[PDB]
């Protein structure tokens, strides 16, 4: 039995605990704005301020700001729960918290907000969870690469004893060209130099200089009211200087046109490549679906590589059983004693997982280290049940 | 560790005091070994390519992580990385009535990527619904194209 | 000879399984001098 | 200014050819924005000095620094000491003499947030909002009723 | 900017606005859903933790002193209390710890004398694995202090 | 300088990696010192100097 | 330790080369540290039995 209270007894790292003090981050689709983020991040600061109020001591949102990254897209509101005396029960505390909160963006919305415990223990390290990434090895593009990841991310979806697998953060959104026509520039009589920091001075914005305001010295930025660079009809509007002293439009030597561009390129290890988070599936764990998921890379086009309790105790518990022999024999001289104590071991931890299989808990830190406290008692128990009776 | 440090920060006050062609080009501050131990040949057999071709691909692929990797002092190459190469004829640039200045400024000014800002920008107005970015000139890909510079 | 073996952490679970050990390892020597030195002095001292 | 394709290559590329020859060190990453903002992470063996291996990534990144955008090199180049998950985030709000989110993002970083970042070993600052800055709205129509350029 | 022909002069006002506002817009706070901004003080690979917060005195001690009117500080997100906490439900279960094996004790030896020994045995021991493991390196972690625990 | 020794103009995109762009000229025109003289520069008065 | 890591050196640059590409090692000092080992293991031994 001990044996198959254990093996079956799933493995942890370290529990993720209620701390007074979590978060929720959000993400609208290709390319929305900051008024229209704006407005999810009102109701989820209304859920915690109404819904939950013998519950959130304070909320801190923060519209224009991912943990994937930045821009008008992402959002987070920043939590600080009310301390854990007036807030008593499961439901007060932050697993059912994080529960019904994720329960409603998934519900009354049509964006995407979450909600998770911090992970008191470090970024890395989930368990029966991933970090995979797909490198483009050979002179292969961001056009051809994506679409391996998406033969991946469909593979494993399409067949997965499963998996739960998608992107990180590349929505894919489309990007406003301008092509300049040189051969025109030079006839109307333009250097390319001022049409270029035109364009970049108005839309983009650019460090001139910097001046002094209050005793410290910040910065002068130049770039135009917001209303003649909100869409690509504004673009005629700028007229640039001709060497014969008269103005140009835009419109003239320019040509415009969408196209379809990524908004993040990520580079791991000084090449290209898109990175994908999924987990074990809800009966395997890592190991499975980790050489589970090379398997699926391997039958993938050319060009297309890859690259991402422990195996610790298997070793690090050999050393636990040849040094006790020693110690039980460095006192207890014979090749009796030193099988005696032997037996103890699976005596008390038999208990050990029955009490934690039983209850909620799992194979994690605390409990590896509950077993070798509670060997070091039954060397103690057994050991004076020898050396008194020897 | 600490050594190396001393000598590649106050080299970096001079700096500045250095003609510009050398800035831009390779300074470095690394650890001595005048004795290399693996000498990794790269040769071609079959689809043949040429003493040129392979120090390329060679540059382009393994050198960058070597070097890296497992605490390499620095990494040598035998031949070099490509790079779009010119060959300027002065009695073509004499019938038409031209510099080496010319050519210069025309790839430094076709040639180059731009900061084109966006749409729906960084301080909007109140209820705009799209938000993408702008894409201007684009570096250079081929040689056909280097050879379409006006 | 059960403790200090496992002591030899790795990776991320570095201290983790480390601290764990030596902590209470450290504990035992300390518990057993004092075993060996104070528990004993006092218990002959005054225990009855 | 700059795009996702623009920074990619123009900054993100030329530090990740121009850093390597490091002592401990299993891999590199990076996330290059549209908003026109790169941002490289090396990571480093555990148990290795952070004080020494912060130094060598940002030393042989300034042999990278002038084959980099004159835009990019004023701008804010950094090198600090990681730690994705902040502690204390104190919040700073108006109740009486009413300002806006905008007049606080300034004196909070004018006063305050100039001394966090070196009081008592803190890797990296985070601000929320932006510090003060002499802005310049150019209209376009009067621009060109007088005959003018940006 | 400019005087045209007719001594009319052009300023930037005319041709632009002039607002003192902020450098970048992309990002916003609402301290709930009431305009702010503040500091996000994120860690140093290696820092003290509780030490470089707990410093202090500071934080901003003397940033809470000459603010205008209406400005005050407020605590969201803060890891402080959390280490407060730990330390105070091990070092109430160390003692509880005591107190229940004090009864133990006594149950079966009914000398008051000699539930007193293991009583004054194990106060000495725990002080010893402080002197250890400070000495050691260790600090008073979520883990050697359950190992005074266990 | 840009004709017999070479010059780093700017950097281009090949295949992914951004690599450098080199001026110089065709090895024939620049081997022994009687090619100084073949190069021609501009002048002011926009007409040819030896 | 640098050059027995690996793996690496190059081990995924031994993969995905196109046409005709092939490694070859000239000049390495890896198989004398191999030899210098196995001939002292080998004069322990040696040692021993005499
Ligand atoms: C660059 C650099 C340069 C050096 N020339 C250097 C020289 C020595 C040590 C570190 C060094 N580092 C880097 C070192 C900062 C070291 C902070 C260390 C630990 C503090 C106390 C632990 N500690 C213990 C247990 C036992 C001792 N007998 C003891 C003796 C003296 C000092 C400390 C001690």
């Amino acid at each position: 039995g001990m044996a198959y209270l254990f093996v079956r007894l799933p493995s942890s790292f370290l529990p993720d605990e209620d701390q007074g003090v979590f978060m929720t981050m959000v993400q609208l689709p290709a390319g929305a704005t900051q008024e229209r983020t704006q407005k999810v991040l009102n109701e989820v600061t209304h859920y915690y301020l109404t819904k939950e109020k013998n519950n959130v001591e304070s909320v801190f949102a923060v519209n224009g700001f991912g943990f994937a990254g930045r821009g008008q897209n992402t959002g987070i509101a920043f939590v600080s729960l009310k301390d854990w005396a007036d807030r008593p029960g499961e439901e007060n505390k932050v697993e059912a918290i994080t529960m019904r909160a994720t329960r409603a963006f998934s519900q009354i919305k049509d964006a995407m907000v979450f909600a998770f415990n911090l992970p008191a223990i470090v970024e890395l390290g989930t368990a029966t969870g991933f970090d995979f990434e797909l490198i483009d090895q050979a002179g292969l593009g961001h056009e051809k690469l994506t679409q391996a990841r998406n033969q991946l991310l469909a593979e494993a979806a399409k067949h997965p004893m499963l998996t739960s697998v998608r992107p990180n953060g590349l929505e894919d959104t489309p990007q406003f060209k301008i092509d300049i026509d040189q051969e025109k520039a030079q006839a109307l009589g333009v250097s390319i130099n001022d049409i270029n920091t035109t364009l970049g001075a108005a839309w983009g914005g650019s460090y001139v200089n910097d001046f002094i305001d209050r005793g410290r010295v910040k910065k002068v930025y130049v770039m135009s009211e917001a209303k003649y660079r909100m869409l690509p009809d504004d673009i005629g509007d700028w007229y640039v200087r001709a060497a014969d002293g008269q103005m140009v439009p835009f419109s003239a030597f320019s040509s415009s046109r969408w196209e379809y561009g990524s908004p993040r390129l990520e580079r791991y290890n000084g090449l290209p490549s898109m990175e994908i988070l999924g987990q074990a599936a809800p009966g395997k764990s890592t190991g499975e679906a980790m050489e589970l998921m090379e398997q699926l890379a391997s039958k993938l086009p050319t060009g297309v590589g890859y690259d991402w309790s422990g195996n610790q105790a298997p070793s690090l518990y050999a050393i636990s059983l040849i040094v006790v022999f020693l110690c039980l024999a460095a006192l207890y001289e014979s090749w009796s004693i030193p099988f005696s104590v032997m037996l103890v071991v699976p005596l008390g931890v038999i208990g050990a997982l029955l009490a934690a299989t039983f209850r909620g808990l799992t194979n994690d830190v605390y409990f590896q280290v509950g077993l070798l406290t509670t060997i070091g008692l039954s060397a103690k128990n057994a050991i004076l049940i020898v050396e008194f009776a020897k | 560790d600490i050594a190396q440090v001393q000598v590649q920060n106050k080299l970096q006050l001079a700096m500045p005091l250095l003609p510009q062609e050398v800035q831009q080009q390779g300074v470095s501050v690394e650890k001595s070994s005048s004795s290399f131990l693996m000498v990794v040949g790269v040769i071609n057999t079959d689809g043949t390519m040429t003493q040129e071709d392979i120090s390329d691909y060679v540059a382009a692929n393994m050198k960058d992580a070597i070097s890296r990797t497992s605490g390499v002092g620095d990494v040598q190459l035998f031949g070099s990385q490509y790079a779009m190469r010119i060959w300027m004829n002065p009695n073509e640039l004499n019938k038409f009535q031209l510099t080496p200045v010319d050519v210069i400024t025309a790839i430094k000014a076709q040639n180059a990527q731009v900061a084109a800002g966006q749409l729906g920008g960084t301080p909007p107005v109140k209820g705009q619904q799209l938000n993408a970015s702008i894409i201007a000139q684009t570096r250079l890909t081929s040689t056909e194209e280097f050879g379409k510079i006006l | 000879a059960v403790f200090v073996p496992m002591a030899f952490f790795g990776g991320s679970t570095g201290a983790i399984y480390r601290q764990f050990s030596i902590t209470i390892v450290s504990a035992m020597a300390l518990s057993v001098l004092v075993a060996l030195i104070l528990t004993p002095a006092l218990c002959a001292t005054m225990l009855k | 200014g700059a795009d996702a394709k623009t920074v990619q290559d123009t900054v993100t590329q030329v530090i990740e050819q121009n850093m390597n020859g490091i002592d401990n060190l299993m891999y590199m990453s990076s996330n290059s924005d549209s908003t026109g903002t790169v941002q490289i992470t090396l990571t480093f063996e555990s148990g290795t000095d952070a004080d020494i291996a912060q130094v060598q990534v940002q030393n042989k990144l300034q042999l990278a620094m002038p084959l980099l955008p004159q835009e990019v090199q004023q701008q804010g180049v950094s090198v600090e000491k990681s730690s994705s998950s902040f502690l204390m985030v104190v919040g700073v709000i108006n109740t009486d003499g009413t300002m806006t989110q905008e007049d606080i993002s300034d004196y909070v970083a004018a006063n305050m947030k100039d001394a966090i970042s070196r009081t008592s070993g803190v890797g990296d600052v985070q601000l929320f909002g932006s510090q003060y800055a002499m802005r310049i709205w150019m209209n376009p129509n009067e621009l060109n009723k007088f005959q003018l350029t940006p | 900017l400019k005087v045209n022909q007719d001594g009319s002069r052009v300023l930037l006002r005319d041709v632009a606005k002039i607002e003192l506002g902020g450098e970048n817009y992309d990002i916003i706070a609402e301290f709930n859903g009431q305009p702010a901004s503040g500091l996000g003080i994120k860690l140093a690979t290696g820092a003290n933790a509780l030490d470089t917060a707990a410093a202090i005195r500071a934080e901003l001690a003397k940033m809470e002193p000459f603010f205008p009117s209406g400005l005050k500080i407020v605590y969201p997100y803060d890891t402080t209390p959390f280490v407060k906490i730990s330390i105070h439900e091990v070092v109430k279960t160390l003692v509880e710890a005591i107190i229940l094996v004090f009864l133990v004790m006594y149950l079966f030896l009914q000398n008051f004398r000699a539930t007193l020994i293991p009583t004054i045995a194990v106060p000495v021991v725990l002080l010893g694995t402080f002197a250890v493991l400070a000495a050691f390196g260790f600090s008073i972690n979520t883990l050697t202090m359950f190992g005074m625990v266990l």
